[PDB]
């Protein structure tokens, strides 16, 4: 037993995510295992994923616009009261992502993958839409002295190459 | 009136470990204090409000 | 009508571990530093700031509140201050402990 | 930030749910007590996954409360903030100390000393919004925002972002 | 042990020893006011899930 | 789990003891009182605690006992499987 | 402030009860009145209509009878100080001691 | 209905969220609609299990349960055979009687 | 010009303000007098503490140095010279001084203790004012007696 009560200062610039958020994380199995990060459009996938589940499960037992409405009446009758979180993360998610279907997410994930980058680092690169090299260094400082800017362009430009719509 | 420690030991001979908690604390002083999982001190400002 | 409901986890103390403050722990846990050998104000109306009544230990009266946490006198637990002592003194309860170990060890070197 | 999360949560069941369909009762629970929270150690717990299977290990009667408290492991979606994060996010309410973005189920605020000195607030306009040369700030704008703090509560969360660093503010 | 007699003294050596106390004693669950694992206590009562469903 | 000894070497004594009789009886009289569903037959009964007892005659009382070892170690016996000899 | 719960109907002007007068559980039988300072507000209901607060001496709870006799006085130092007896009759009953 | 001062009868009425309500100051509104999982506290009634004691109380018979009889007149009232566990005798000796608050330690008093 | 820090006890569903409130000492309860919900429970009653007046003396506490069961001479002369040799009580002990003559006088005169009480209190308010100070100390008592 020992109460050090030392701990590091939380920052997403010097990649120290804290304590329960480390890279190497346990699952509840046992086994380690790498933490994953989403990116919007990559979380927005994989929450409607589970909403549809959830409601095949029950029942057993597109613009901007008419997908919105339909999510909002999915979440309505698949999910239970208090809902007013899950409700304005589908709303800013569906307003904010970048990939639309499955395909494009996973040539993605195959595409950055090869940078041998953090998990927190591809995520907010597949989160945020980057125009220059310098656009990513200043915005995601932990970038830094990590990677190229010949890769980095070349990245950048063909993560907007597949740009949905 | 006193439930002396004579009396607590011809309770804990009789076995009735759930009746001697109950006259020892919802019978008599009953408090709910915060401890910090670091420190083991009753030291935590708890705005319940 | 009972203490106010509490968002913390519920739990059974399993352990205790004893030991000795260190001055640091004892600066950082209390919460107002104490200066004033009073009690009450020169009007005898309210507890005179860093007195030993200080409001900010808490409060022993139904009427009160605990200028800390906010609190009656049902669920304050009372908050600790601290006095910064001039010289070092000895604990009367270690006196003979200390004797021992000042034995135990040179008194030039520490070792 | 989104994450995929192995989390563990303490259920209670009244004794009134103590029948041949507890179970379902469990994972209502789950639904009603854990979805839409929030938590400081592990951020806004968005989603569930794999609703259908989730572990839950055997309950245990407490003492003198009578009901049975049950450990509970599974699979959810999580928006944790990091100081020092760059999100995207609309600007909800405006007043003179500064405007709001939502970002997800967090709330960051934009003080006015993190503001570059070219926006200022201009209560005349209706609704009240920050305006200046290059661009204007209002409800219902798109500012990218940085966050640079974050204080976490057992039960709540709140933050604070700047649009002062190039390539911030008004998208 | 300071239930008995030396009350403080045995806490002063305790505090310089820094003793662990594991509560696995009446006396020390009594002081803290918890359910002693004696009697009905020395177990733990818990639901049945397997049986539960084949009741009903 | 090397705490819980499976089933097929549980050495504890197969009897439901008068602590053990008890707790059970007391415990599944508290929830009866708490509006809990009740899994035998009343024939006219409106004390928790007669339903109880009428409950464990009939061992139709769906829990089970962890009974502790000295050494943190644990077996779990079925209030069905315990035989009431008291 | 702080009356008690019992009642004063029994006391006279001077805050004293007559001797005679029968009285039970809770009734007050000396009426006293103390000065308070300002600034002070418990649980609220202290308006500036309020000025004094409750000293009286109740009998006790268990007791009851009448009183035989009330004396005033002065004592040593000139304060004016009262003694009141109260006369009830034990019969006995099945928890008397013989 | 009976109130507090007629036996049988009731002190307190508990709401399901913690609320007291007392019985006295309380029949102006009429009687209360109860609701389950409220809390009644009801004056102890016959065969009610409790906790019957006499110090110095030297050993465990010395403390032993019994079950109610509400009687007339200012003292308590218990079988000769069971004096002698007791070690008292009926000269002005003084008992102590306690009440289980609970139904886990109700049924636990009165089965071991 | 400070904290509020007041508690006021209302009834959450009678809302009439004020409220009619009845502390039952006897059970330990403070209930609303028209509905009965108890707003607090478990209410302390109004040895380990000494009372002192703080109109004579204000607010001073102190303590004295005297022998015990077990006691060598030599501490305890030392330890009441230690006491002694302070500076913020000398000012206080002046006043208590002047007090201890009164009481003295008073004594010698076979007067009641309210005279005493009276006599000293009127020389606390009185002191240290700049009006008092030309004149003579047995003025003073003589004038407050
Ligand atoms: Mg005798
Ligand atoms: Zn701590
Ligand atoms: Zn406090
Ligand atoms: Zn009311």
């Amino acid at each position: 037993r020992r109460l050090k009560k030392v701990e590091e200062e939380e920052n997403a610039a010097t990649l120290q995510l804290g304590q329960e958020f480390q890279l190497k994380q346990i699952n509840h199995q046992g086994e380690e295992e790498e933490l994953i990060a989403l990116n919007l459009s990559e979380a927005r996938l994989v929450i409607k994923e589970a909403l549809v589940e959830r409601r095949r499960a029950f029942k057993r037992s597109e613009t901007r616009e008419k997908e919105l409405e339909s999510i909002d009446v999915l979440l309505e009758q698949t999910t239970g009261g208090n809902n007013k979180d899950l409700k304005n993360t589908m709303q800013y998610l569906t307003n904010f992502s970048r990939f639309r279907d499955q395909e494009t997410v996973g040539a993605v994930i195959q595409l950055l993958k090869s940078t041998g980058l953090h998990p927190f680092e591809v995520a907010q690169l597949g989160s945020l839409a980057c125009d220059t090299a310098d656009e990513a260094k200043t915005l995601i400082p932990s970038l830094n002295n990590k990677i190229s800017d010949d890769e980095l362009e070349r990245i950048l430009k063909e993560l907007s190459n597949l740009e949905t719509l | 009136l006193r439930f002396g420690e004579m009396e607590r030991d011809c309770m804990i001979a009789h076995g009735a470990a759930s009746f001697l908690k109950e006259r020892l604390m919802e019978a008599s002083d009953a408090f709910r204090v915060h401890i910090c999982g670091i420190c083991g001190l009753m030291t935590v400002i708890a705005k319940l409000n | 009508v009972g203490q106010q409901y509490s968002s913390a986890p519920l739990r059974t103390v399993k352990e205790v571990q004893f030991g000795l403050f260190s001055p640091e722990e004892v600066r950082a846990i209390s919460v107002a530093k104490i200066r004033f050998p009073e009690t009450m104000d020169e009007t005898q109306t309210r507890a005179k700031i860093g007195g030993l009544n200080d409001p900010r230990l808490g409060s022993i009266d139904r009427n009160l509140k605990c200028q800390t946490c906010q609190e009656g006198m049902n669920e304050c637990p009372g908050h600790f201050g601290h006095i910064d002592l001039a010289k070092p003194v000895f604990h009367v309860g270690f006196i003979a402990k200390i004797k021992k170990v000042c034995e135990c060890v040179c008194m030039h070197c520490g070792k | 930030m989104f994450f995929i999360k192995d989390l563990s949560l303490n259920i209670t069941l009244h004794p009134s749910f103590f029948g041949p369909r507890m179970k379902q009762y469990l994972k209502t629970k789950l639904l009603e007590e854990v979805e839409g929270s929030c938590t400081g150690k592990f951020g806004y717990i968005l989603c569930v996954l794999d609703y259908d299977n989730i572990d839950i290990q055997r309950g245990r009667i407490l003492p003198t409360d009578g009901s049975a408290e049950f450990n509970v492991k599974y699979r959810a979606v999580v928006f944790k903030p990091f100081k020092g994060e760059v999100v995207d996010g609309t600007v909800v309410s405006c007043s003179q100390h500064g405007f709001e973005v939502q970002v997800g189920p967090m709330k960051v605020f934009v003080t006015k000393h993190l503001m570059p000195q070219d926006l200022t607030f201009n209560a005349g306009s209706n609704p009240p919004s920050y305006q200046s040369s290059e661009d204007v700030i209002t409800i219902k704008s798109r500012i990218r925002v940085k966050i640079e703090g974050c204080i976490s509560q057992v039960s709540s969360i709140h933050a604070i972002g700047s649009i002062k660093e190039d390539y911030l503010g008004a998208i | 042990r300071c239930s008995f007699e030396e009350t403080v003294e045995i806490l002063f050596e305790a505090g310089a020893s820094a003793e662990l106390d594991d509560c696995r004693g009446v006396s020390e669950n009594v002081i803290l006011g918890q359910m002693a694992p004696i009697g009905t206590g020395a177990f733990d009562v818990m639901i049945d899930e397997e049986s539960l469903v084949k009741y009903m | 789990k090397e705490k819980a000894i499976p089933k097929d070497q549980r050495a504890t004594t197969p009897y439901m003891t008068k602590y053990e009789r008890a707790r059970i009886l007391g415990t599944r009289a508290l929830q009866i009182s708490m509006n809990a569903p009740v899994f035998v037959d009343l024939e006219g009964e409106t004390d928790p605690l007669r339903i109880a007892m009428k409950e464990l005659a009939e061992k139709k009382i769906p829990l089970v006992i962890r009974r502790y070892l000295p050494d943190g170690s644990f077996e779990d016996w079925s209030v069905e499987e315990l035989i009431v000899d008291l | 402030l702080r009356m008690k719960h019992g009642t004063y109907d029994k006391l006279d002007d001077d805050g004293l009860i007559a001797p005679g007068v029968r009285v039970s559980g809770e009734d007050v039988i000396i009426g006293k009145t103390t000065p308070i300072s300002p600034d002070e507000e418990e649980l609220g209901q202290r308006t500036a209509y309020h000025s004094k607060r409750d000293a009286s001496t109740p009998l006790r709870s268990t007791e009851n009878g009448i009183v035989d006799q009330v004396l005033v006085t002065t004592n040593q130092d000139g304060l004016k100080f009262v003694k009141v007896r109260v006369r009830t009759t034990k019969i006995p009953q099945i928890g008397d001691k013989f | 209905r009976n109130g507090p001062n007629e036996h049988p009868g009731a002190k307190y009425v508990i709401r399901d969220s913690g609320d007291r309500i007392d019985l006295r100051y309380s029949k102006r509104a009429g009687d209360i609609q109860l609701q389950y999982g409220w809390k009644v506290e009801r004056h102890i009634m016959d065969n009610d299990p409790v906790l019957f004691n006499r110090q110095p109380s030297l050993h465990k018979m010395s403390m032993m349960a019994h079950r109610v009889k509400v009687i007339p007149y200012s003292t308590f009232r218990l079988n000769l055979s069971v004096t002698s566990p007791y070690n008292a005798d009926f000269d002005g000796d003084e008992m102590n009687l306690h009440v289980p608050q609970s139904e886990e330690t109700r049924a636990e008093l009165s089965q071991l | 010009r400070g904290p509020n820090l007041n508690i006021v006890l209302t009834c959450p569903e009678c809302k009439v303000y004020p409220p009619k409130i009845v502390e039952r000492f006897s059970e330990g309860d403070v209930v609303c007098a028209l509905c009965g919900l108890v707003l607090s429970d478990k209410l302390v009653d109004t040895r380990v503490g000494e009372a002192s007046n703080p109109l004579l003396d204000g607010n001073n506490l102190s303590t004295r140095i005297g022998k015990g069961e077990t006691t060598d001479m030599r501490f305890t002369k030392e330890l009441n010279k230690a006491q002694g040799k302070n500076v913020m009580d000398k000012k206080d002990n002046e006043v208590q001084a002047a007090f201890a003559k009164i009481t003295m006088l008073c004594d010698a005169a076979e007067l009641p203790k309210i005279v005493k009480d009276c006599a000293k209190e009127a020389y606390k308010l009185c002191h240290d004012e700049k009006t008092l100070k030309g004149k003579s100390m047995e003025s003073i008592m003589a004038a407050s007696i």
